[PDB]
């Protein structure tokens, strides 16, 4: 497979005015390894943080596709996209290509900086986006991230218990997957900050 | 998978990870891919586990019958072939092996590679599975005959160990076996993560 | 996915069941499949799910803009009919599947539109994975000028034999209810799958994770 | 290839019911409308079969006449247990040789005062439970007895010929190879007994059915 | 994978290498083409593949950055931005429809000060990439069958302050396990540095 | 589907089932197969029902056109040629067999048939559908030229209820309608008073004897009912 | 096919066929072995020289591989047999483990032919 | 008509010093529908100590449980009586799939067991039949989210003895978990625990839907 | 092919075409599908003629031998069984339809259809081959029960020829057999006396409408016959 | 094709020569595997193909003429007689149930007179055989991709009257060609000489 051929995860959940959203750094030929050192998170904004798997060509040209609608945003209307209207176009450039598709498959995280309402977003590569209160996953272990979260997420949590989760997730996700691993980044995103953090984990 | 051997003049190493990966997802970390048919015989194992693990038990149970028809140990040439002539005659059935055999019998060390189809190479070096292509590199920069056995056992720690760190299907638990003129040993085993750190 | 609409004295309801899946995982368990078209049209979707967002989104921008023109009610005719056109002109290669209702001045109206541009205005109808069990309480359920009450019994038990019998449709029932008036989304109408064992809370003390380095930044 | 479309069955307090319709196929050729397809086996079990009819009646031969020789022979009458048991692994021998019965069986009786009722598929799969059924039966009809044995107690005699019926006649509306005339066999005090055909009342005359509102152009 | 190209970074230049094979199925032609192919006075790419998608490639690449300097008063362009370029047009190729350029390419380049206004971190750096459009900066990568043997000795061996002579016996060795190791013959090599004074062949290494 | 259409003096009748199908399960069981295309022409469709809908709106379309410029009514045989190059340009693109059929003034009642890759042809009945191939013979054996009005109604209503019990593919309603210089007269035969199905035929009443008990005898008689 | 049971027991615990063999192993020719340090020697009587029989006389000791020699006594026709399986077990073994056979294994094989023509009906 | 149907569900294991817990979903699967929701073969005794457990097609698990039971008569009837142990039928199990190397079990298996020292253990094989002993296990359609946890749970890898009683809460956790989200695990779970003293079995309720 | 067999009281008819066809080209214009298995017992061959030939010369040579052990006449239904056996046993290497019918003093007169796949129905009557699927209406509506030995002849020369006259694969004689407690009575009809084809049909005469001359009106009226 | 042989026949010899690669995909195992198999004291094959097929078929030789000398008092078989031997066999196993063996083979032999009695023409004879069992006695021949070059330099170079030397010059020059033509590398040769006293290696033709 294809969405397969270069490797890589992403993981994203929300608390209570905070979300963490998390990647590995593994990028790869099928089995052989590139480099171990690169994320997959993209900061928008102060608001909101893009995650993009997939095939490593396509999640460069997405999200530089990506970065370019961003700037003539913010030009013509003099301000920060909202998390909401970010995903909705995400979604629509995705479907712009509906019949020979871009292979990423995206995970946006986001925070309403006035009411402090998180939205997350999952997309198929085709833009349908899945839109839960708990997580969002994608990549080649993501079968593997629902379970773990399922069993450790809870509503409430803030950004220090969030991010326990949401790291011991990745790893022990990461650890039976074959494709995604040397560890990973973590963004903490609240009303007021923005924490990154490299994790450790295993060098196979 | 990943598994080396060579003939220095102390003997023989075997090295071996401890991996099993369908292609994406990581059914072990523990595996013992090193085959211990008996105690002057070692097997080890890649491509597919089933396929190695009944073929070298019977050619364990051969090996037992053997030595006790005629009193006395067979050769590693010999329990080479029994081999190679089991793959050899199962070679259109879509079996997948990949095996070393070393043994320290009157001629001394030796060390055979045996295949699927039924080769059978006698030789001083071997790396097999996915990541060989990898060990290689590492293993012909450091090897030569008169290494020791403290320098050729962190030589073959070594090249598994740049193997894991490089190869997807390559991973986990190094094990380093050394066969001397008494049977062998098994020398170390130490996770590839906990190396990283001594080798960083 | 099950949906499912009938027709009554006075109106439509449509129902529908809540998850939705990737492969065989469940990614989302209170997702919404009853979208606005209209101030008195809905439909539920079953199909792809971005063709099925996609082309109902593009029929409702156009209905709106049809009625800052006319500035006239939508009729639910107008809607099926831009539907059909467009499924028609892709050769089901847009693979939506919908059930459409509404109320105009003709009265309640629910039509089917599959994914190659057909459709079949019916008093009852269902669609997705889990429409012939539905299909099943329809059918011996179903009569004519039903009361509300009665309707909204009858979708709910029809979206339940889809929950529980169909392994790609689960969770609760969401209704709609459009009537002359007033359209009323009736999400969790019915949640028959509520915890037993309550969760196991489980706890990592802050500092379980080894970092290897940290930054901040103020906002 | 003579075929036969679903079979249901349910238990109730005190025994079974298994029904279908006297209807072989071949593809949408609705040849034969007037053929029994239960039949049965022994003194306490009664089998049928969707799918190849040939491959049933070979199966059922063969199976009656085990039954029918064990018992004359001194080895007693065999159980529907028994019976379903043999079935199985026959099903599963053949499929093992990649020849198999191109059928789906359910199987009832009613032997100790216990109703059996199970269901083996072609590939030798079989499971037992309140309510089985074979072909569009499986999507049709198990909602809705499923639903039916919801109620604490279990089903009388007379509920479960309700909702047999009202599943013949959606199977009768929704599936395509099928006719309004069925059978139900009825296991209970410790032997099968077989009806004579019927007919459900089904509607036709919704408002909504009529020609203007189901007209594609005004 | 017929063609095994190298590269590594060290903290004051780039090594650059690719065999010189030139081949008709099983049949050498010639065995002393040169792949390393210079862009401007501090950059080169090693590119592995084909003789035509490599060269109309490269050509491609070179003409463009040309048009840019004179469109700009003959200013170097940064590596970073040379990168970029080669990056978008492997990623348009590959939904055009005469397809991708079958390359796989290694840049490397020493950035240096236009101006005094220049603020630029002046150094080497080396990007990897692919027919597809992947594009990576690392401190050494290679293509083609040598690669593995190759990759895991420099993960070996290579440092970030090995001296311009330690990193040619480096480079050497690493040609010598592709020859031993490799079945298609990868006879001979030809080695380029890319420094702050500029491209420069390495003559033994071979 | 079972369609046809049969001319009388003076007119026409179009009659067909009612299931729309997906091979083996019914999607409908009350589809409307006689489609209007002016008032005095229909068709009755057969084929996918996306693309029989999709052309039987387009001839409409232009049907109704046509009628404002000329300020006449329509005859049939410009139904029928519009329909028939629309069926012919999208030969491959489609399946549709398709009934054209009609009441003006100039010719009377007329039928077309325009059977899958788009030929036409002009005849005094068609038939159509999977469930045709059940009723040429009973058109050969049973039908009449000279028929009134109430006596093709009549026939076709027993034509389409004879293939519905022998095609799969067809069944439900049975839904008419009859055009001629007066006024469009439709009519919808529930399954409940089919005038004739196998259910109720009584030569089919008394099973085969294919479960005959365990017998010292190898005369046959009945059918086994009940456990020994 | 003959199946009878040719060598059977009979009332002291006798297998007459066994003995009737050793009886004809009696009447034949005269062999000797003897071991040496480094040296075997087979050494075996011969019928009666003739001015008729040919010089270049048949050998009645064998070759049963590079380093393996067999002399017997006893029917000759049966021992050529005899030896004919020898020669092929001993290539046999080449091909199934390349090393050489050894001698003390090529004893119990040829010994165990010997056994199974003692209890195998037929023969 | 392929030889083959996935019928779906869990299976998972977990070992501790004296006891061993194991657990399976009574679900079983048909194609889009649900034969039914209290199939319980996917556990199987065959001795005091010893279970087997499966997942996969469940015609073949049948077969298998048969083949297996006999050769286990078998080995009593020529060994005085006496039961094999955990870790020979274990070895048995290997042995026979691998023979069917050309047309195999469609089966993930796993055997559990008390050791001879008392300890449990866990064997979790392929369809041709390669195993080792470990301390927990998971097969189906669930376990690539099942078992990562319990590596969490149990390792504590990326961290700075349990009871029967927490063991089996972290089991009920993890099989109420697979639950919610896959779609073929589901109803109910059979759980036995197995001690010296003998079997303890417990059902225990799962979402419906 | 079109085959068919008919239960009456006391005996059977059976009933056939003469044509064996390559798909477009008649390779024999006269085969005789009615094929003899013993005094009183025939088959209705439908299929490969290879085929059904090979197994109705099996299924006869069996029946003699059984009829001399037994010294009895045998019954219909072990002629059935015996047939149904190797129509089953073969199923996948064979094209075969097939229908025994028989006269016998225990049972009377016996159906049994054999279709492609071994199966085996006891009917009251059967029909076969690709000519079939033109009968079932036309028996549905005009066959009926009670009906003598010549009413039933008469009744299967008429399906025959109804099945023959649409049937491109069937045509040629119409051949049948009556078996009852008598003798057997064999009949051959040939073509220029079947009772019924389409080039007789009075409602066939008048040709469509298909070729009008270029005329200055859109009535319609008569097919070009002369050249202008 | 990966591995050539090379073998001609001279008034009182003949010269085989063979590659010494073994290979897994495009890794080199090793380059020193002797292909140039002794079947008897004037006997000699050289065998292109697997390890599998090749060493099976030769050991299958081997023992069948051990076999057939002891069941002869050690006499020599002809040449042309293991040969014909060699082709039934190839033969044979095309068209049985496990197939064809998959090698290619030269076989080189010296005959020499049994007994007084033996009128047999000695010398050199040298026998060319492919997997199908095709055979022809031929003055040179070869196997694998470097088969053409070689064969075309010796129909330019090759006589009847060479001396040993002289025909080691020649052999060395045809290794030559094959390694600087062919793309598989075919480094380092065993070559083996058949002659009135029996085969000897060959040091200087690597």
């Amino acid at each position: 497979s294809i969405l397969t051929y270069s490797g890589g995860s992403c993981l994203a959940m929300a608390g209570d005015g905070c979300f963490v959203i998390v990647s590995d750094n593994r990028l790869g030929e099928q089995l052989k390894t590139i480099s171990m050192e690169v994320p997959k998170l993209h900061v928008i904004n102060e608001s909101i943080v893009l995650g993009l798997t997939g095939l490593r060509t396509d999640q460069q040209t997405f999200s530089e596709k990506v970065r370019f609608r961003n700037e003539l945003y913010k030009l013509r209307e003099e301000r920060e996209i909202g998390g909401k209207a970010f995903a909705a176009l995400v979604s629509s450039m995705l479907y712009e290509a509906r019949f020979g598709p871009w292979f990423v498959e995206p995970v946006i995280a986001s925070i309403d900086k006035r009411t402090g309402e998180v939205y997350l977003c999952a997309m198929d590569l085709i833009g349908a986006p899945c839109e839960p209160e708990d997580y969002v996953c994608a990549g080649t272990c993501a079968e593997s991230l629902h379970g773990m979260c399922e069993a450790l997420w809870r509503p409430g949590l803030g950004p220090e218990e969030l991010f326990e989760v949401a790291a011991q997730a990745m790893l022990s996700a990461c650890d039976r997957d074959s494709l995604s691993g040397y560890g990973a980044v973590a963004a903490i995103v609240t009303r007021d900050k923005m924490t990154t953090r490299l994790i450790n984990g295993r060098k196979d | 998978t990943t598994t080396l051997g060579f003939h220095f003049d102390g003997g023989i190493i075997l090295a071996v990870d401890s991996r099993a990966s369908s292609g994406q997802y990581i059914s072990s970390q523990t595996v013992m891919k090193v085959l211990e048919i008996n105690e002057y015989l070692l097997g080890t194992m890649a491509g597919g586990a089933a396929d190695c693990q009944y073929w070298e038990r019977v050619l364990g149970m051969e090996c037992r019958l053997w030595e006790l028809r005629n009193n006395c140990r067979i050769s590693v040439a010999a329990a080479s072939k029994i081999l190679a002539n089991i793959t050899y005659s199962y070679r259109n059935y879509g079996l997948s092996m990949g095996t070393m055999v070393a043994g320290w019998d009157q001629f001394g060390p030796s060390l055979y590679y045996v295949d699927d189809k039924g080769t059978r190479v006698k030789h001083e070096l071997f790396s097999v599975g996915s990541g060989s292509i990898y060990a290689y590199g590492v293993l012909d920069q450091g090897y030569r005959k008169n290494l020791t056995v403290e320098e050729a056992c962190e030589l073959a720690r070594r090249s598994i160990f740049h193997a894991t760190y490089r190869d997807g299907a390559s991973g986990g638990i190094v094990t380093v076996y050394h066969v001397h003129q008494g049977g062998w040993t098994q020398i170390s085993r130490d996770d590839q993560t906990k190396l990283y750190d001594r080798y960083v | 996915t099950t949906i499912v609409g009938v027709v009554y004295k006075e109106g439509v309801v449509l129902g529908a069941d809540t998850r939705a899946t990737e492969g065989s995982i469940v990614a989302d368990k209170r997702c919404k499949k009853i979208h606005y078209m209209a101030p008195n049209i809905m439909c539920c979707g079953a199909g792809t799910a971005a063709d099925t967002e996609a082309v109902t989104n593009m029929v409702s921008a156009n209905l709106a803009l049809h009625r800052l023109d006319t500035g006239k009610q939508s009729r639910v005719h107008e809607a099926l009919t831009m539907l059909k056109r467009h499924l028609y002109r892709y050769q089901g290669h847009v693979s939506a599947a919908l059930v459409l209702g509404g109320v105009d001045v003709e009265g309640p109206f629910l039509a089917t539109v599959a994914p190659h541009g057909s459709t079949d205005r019916l008093p009852f109808v269902s669609m997705g994975s889990g429409s012939i069990a539905a299909m099943s309480a329809l059918e011996t359920g179903y009569k004519e000028n039903m009361t509300l009450e009665e309707a909204k019994e009858l979708v709910a038990s029809a979206i339940r034999k889809g929950i529980f019998n169909d392994p790609y449709s689960g969770t609760q029932v969401d209704l709609c209810v459009i009537t002359k008036t007033k359209t009323e989304l009736l999400i969790g109408y019915d949640k028959p799958n509520e915890r037993k064992y309550p969760k196991q809370e489980i706890r990592f003390p802050p500092g379980t994770t080894p970092v290897l380095r940290e930054e901040i930044r103020r906002l | 290839m003579a075929s036969g479309g679903s079979v249901i069955g349910v238990k109730y307090n005190g025994g079974v019911l298994l029904a279908c319709d006297t209807l072989l196929s071949y593809g949408s050729l609705a040849k034969w409308p007037n053929i029994p397809r239960m039949k049965l086996v022994g003194a306490y079990t009664v089998m049928c079969a969707t799918g190849d009819y040939a491959d049933f009646q070979e199966m059922t031969t063969m199976i009656e006449n085990h039954v029918n020789r064990q018992q004359m022979y001194g080895g007693g009458a065999l159980t529907p247990n028994e019976v379903f048991c043999y079935l199985q692994r026959h099903v599963y021998h053949k499929r093992s040789q990649f020849e198999p019965c191109l059928c789906r069986f359910v199987v009832a009786g009613c032997h100790g005062g216990e109703p059996f009722l199970g269901g083996v598929d072609d590939v030798g799969t079989r499971w037992t439970d309140d309510c089985v059924a074979a072909g569009y039966g499986a999507y049709v009809a198990l909602p809705l007895l499923r639903q039916a044995l919801e109620k604490p107690g279990g089903l009388t005699r007379e509920e479960a010929i309700r909702v047999i019926k009202d599943c013949l006649r959606v199977l009768f509306y929704r599936e395509c190879r099928a006719i309004n005339k069925f059978q139900i066999a009825d296991a209970t005090s410790d032997m099968v007994s077989i009806g004579e055909p019927f007919e459900v009342e089904t509607n036709w005359e919704y408002d909504g059915f009529c020609f203007e509102k189901t007209a594609i152009i005004r | 994978m017929s063609e095994t190209t190298i590269a590594f970074r060290c903290n004051g230049f780039v090594l650059v290498a690719a065999a010189g094979l030139n081949a008709f199925y099983y049949i050498k032609i010639m065995d002393t083409e040169d792949k390393v192919t210079q862009l401007d006075s501090h950059k080169v790419v090693a590119c592995a593949g084909e003789n035509g998608p490599r060269v109309n490639f490269v050509e491609y690449i070179k003409c463009n950055m040309a048009l840019k300097r004179m469109r700009e008063h003959g200013r170097v362009i940064r590596t970073s931005a040379a990168a970029s370029f080669m990056r978008n047009a492997l990623a348009g190729a590959l939904r055009s429809r005469d397809g991708a350029y079958l390359v796989n390419c290694l840049l490397a380049g020493y950035d240096v000060a236009a101006s005094s206004d220049d603020d630029i971190a002046t150094g080497p750096h080396l990007y990897y990439m692919d027919y597809l459009g992947t594009m990576q900066e690392v401190p050494y990568g290679c293509h083609g069958y040598g690669a593995s043997f190759v990759i895991a000795m420099l993960d070996r061996l290579w440092r970030p302050d090995l001296t311009a002579q330690e990193a040619v016996d480096l480079m050497q060795k690493c040609c010598d396990e592709v020859k031993k190791r490799v079945v298609i013959s990868n006879d001979k090599f030809i080695c380029k540095a890319v420094t702050e004074n500029g491209v420069e062949i390495v003559n033994t290494v071979s | 589907t079972t369609i046809m259409a049969v001319a009388f003096k003076g007119g026409v009748v179009l009659a067909a089932d009612s299931r729309t199908s997906t091979g083996t399960y019914v999607v409908n069981r009350a589809s409307n197969k006689l489609t209007k295309l002016a008032e005095k022409i229909y068709c009755c469709r057969s084929g996918s029902a996306a693309d029989t809908q999709a052309l039987a709106e387009q001839t409409a379309n232009y049907l109704e056109s046509y009628e404002i410029d000329t300020s006449k009514p329509v005859n049939v045989t410009t139904a029928a040629n519009i329909f028939k190059k629309l069926c012919y340009m999208n030969k491959w693109n489609i399946s549709a067999g398709i009934i054209v059929a009609g009441y003006d003034p100039l010719n009377g009642g007329s039928v077309y048939s325009i059977p899958s890759g788009g030929s036409c042809v002009k005849l005094d009945y068609a038939l159509g559908g999977s469930g045709s191939i059940f009723l040429y013979s009973f058109f050969d054996a049973n039908y009449k030229t000279g028929m009134s009005k109430e006596e093709c109604v009549c026939f076709c209503q027993r034509a389409v209820a004879h293939a519905y019990s022998r095609d799969g593919s067809s069944g439900g309603l049975i839904r008419t309608i009859a055009l001629h210089q007066g006024e469009p007269e439709d009519m919808t035969i529930p399954w409940t008073k089919t005038p004739y199905c196998m259910e109720k035929d009584p030569k089919y009443r008394d099973l085969a004897v294919q479960n005959p008990p365990f017998s010292s005898s190898a005369k046959i008689t009945v059918n086994q009912s009940r456990s020994e | 096919s003959y199946d009878r049971a040719i060598t059977v027991f009979s009332p002291d615990g006798h297998l007459f066929q066994v003995e009737y063999a050793q009886e004809a192993v009696r009447k034949g020719l005269c062999a000797v072995g003897v071991r040496g340090k480094d040296s075997i020697i087979f050494a075996v009587e011969k019928k009666s020289v003739q001015k008729l029989q040919d010089s270049r006389t048949i050998r009645k000791i064998y070759k049963l591989d590079e380093h393996i020699y067999l002399a017997f006594a006893g029917l000759s026709a049966d021992a050529r047999v005899l030896v004919n399986h020898a020669q092929l077990e001993c290539q046999r073994f080449r091909l199934n483990y390349e090393d050489a056979v050894d001698v003390d294994l090529l004893v119990r094989y040829v010994a165990k032919v010997q056994q199974k023509s003692t209890q195998s009906s037929g023969s | 008509w392929s030889p083959y149907a996935d019928n779906g569900g869990t299976i998972a294991a977990i070992a501790g010093k004296n006891y061993v817990i194991l657990g399976g979903d009574t679900r079983l699967n048909g194609d889009f529908c649900i034969h039914t929701r209290d199939d319980r073969t996917k556990l199987f005794q065959l001795t005091e100590h010893t279970f087997l457990a499966s997942t996969g097609m469940q015609a073949d698990r049948l077969q298998l449980q048969q083949m297996l039971k006999y050769r286990i008569q078998w080995y009593q009837y020529n060994n005085g009586g006496k039961l094999p142990s955990t870790k020979a039928i274990a070895k048995l199990t290997s042995t026979m799939l691998y023979q069917r190397r050309f047309f195999p079990y469609y089966t993930f298996n796993m055997v559990v067991g008390l050791d001879e020292k008392g300890a449990g253990v866990c064997y979790s094989y392929d369809p041709v039949g390669s195993t080792e002993p470990f301390r927990y296990g998971t097969s189906g359609s669930a376990s690539s989210f099942v078992e990562p946890l319990m590596d969490c749970l149990l390792t504590r890898q990326h961290m700075v003895e349990l009871s029967m009683t927490e063991t089996l809460e972290m089991l009920k956790n993890a099989f109420t978990g697979a639950a919610e989200r896959d779609i073929f695990t589901g109803d109910a779970v059979c759980f036995h625990i197995i001690t010296a003293d003998g079997i303890r079995s417990e059902l225990f309720e799962l979402r419906n839907d």
